[PDB]
C-alpha cells in the first residue's frame, strides 16, 4: 500500500517533534567583550572656545 | 582735569587682569587635560575618539548552509 510522492513534496519544509534539548550555545561562544560607555547628554558651548593658542573664539 | 577726561580708575584695571587671568589659567589647564585625556583614549581605545572601524554584524548570513558543520 505504498503510495509514490507527487513532484514538489519530498522537497518540503517540515517539522519535526523531538525531546532532544536545544543547545544554547551550540558555537561555544566565550563571553562577549563590552561595549563602549555610549556617552550621552546635553550639549553646552566648548569652554573659552576653540582654545587654539591666541584665538578668543 | 587730565585723569578726569581720558582715564579710569586703579580699580577697572585690576578687576579686569583679574578676569583675564582667570580665563587664562582655565584655558591652560584644559590644554594639559585634553592632551592627557587624548593620550589615555589613544592607548585604550575606550572612548568615543579614536575609533577604528570593525565589521558590521548585520553582514553575517544566519541560515542553514547547505551542510550541517556551516
Ligand atoms: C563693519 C560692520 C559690521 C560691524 O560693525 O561688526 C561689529 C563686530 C562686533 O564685534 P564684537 O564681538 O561686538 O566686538 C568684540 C571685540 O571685537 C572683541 O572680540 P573678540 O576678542 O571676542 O574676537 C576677536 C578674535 C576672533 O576674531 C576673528 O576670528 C577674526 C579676526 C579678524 C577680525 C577682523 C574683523 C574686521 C575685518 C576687517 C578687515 C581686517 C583686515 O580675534 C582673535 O582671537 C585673535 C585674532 C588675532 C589676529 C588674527 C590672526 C592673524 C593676525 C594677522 C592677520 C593677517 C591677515 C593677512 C594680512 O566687530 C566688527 O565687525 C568690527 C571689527 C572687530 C575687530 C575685532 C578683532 C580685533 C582684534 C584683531 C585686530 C585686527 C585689526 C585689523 C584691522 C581691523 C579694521 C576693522
Ligand atoms: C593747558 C592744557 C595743558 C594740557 C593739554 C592737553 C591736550 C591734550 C591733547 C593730546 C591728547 C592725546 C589723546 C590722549 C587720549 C586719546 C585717546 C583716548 O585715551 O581718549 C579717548 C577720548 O579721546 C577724546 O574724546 C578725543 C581726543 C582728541 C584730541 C584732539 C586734539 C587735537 C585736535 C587738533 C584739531 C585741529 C583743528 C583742525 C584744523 C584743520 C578715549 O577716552 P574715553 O574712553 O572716552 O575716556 C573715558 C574716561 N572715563 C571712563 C573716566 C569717563
Amino acid at each position: 500500500g505504498w503510495v509514490r510522492p507527487d513532484l514538489g513534496e519530498l522537497s518540503k519544509v517540515t517539522k519535526v517533534k523531538t525531546d532532544r534539548p536545544l543547545p544554547e550555545n551550540p558555537y561555544h561562544s566565550r563571553a562577549r567583550p563590552e561595549p563602549n560607555p555610549e556617552a550621552e547628554g546635553d550639549l553646552k558651548p566648548a569652554k573659552h572656545g576653540s582654545r587654539l593658542f591666541f584665538w578668543t573664539m | 582735569w587730565i585723569a578726569r577726561t581720558f582715564y579710569d580708575g586703579p580699580e577697572k584695571n585690576y578687576e579686569k587682569t583679574m578676569a583675564i587671568l582667570q580665563i587664562e589659567a582655565e584655558k591652560a589647564e584644559l590644554r594639559l587635560k585634553e592632551l592627557e585625556v587624548r593620550r589615555l583614549m589613544r592607548a585604550r581605545g575606550d572612548g568615543p575618539w579614536y575609533q577604528y572601524p570593525t565589521i558590521d554584524k548585520a553582514l553575517i548570513d544566519h541560515s542553514p548552509k547547505t551542510t550541517p558543520d556551516n
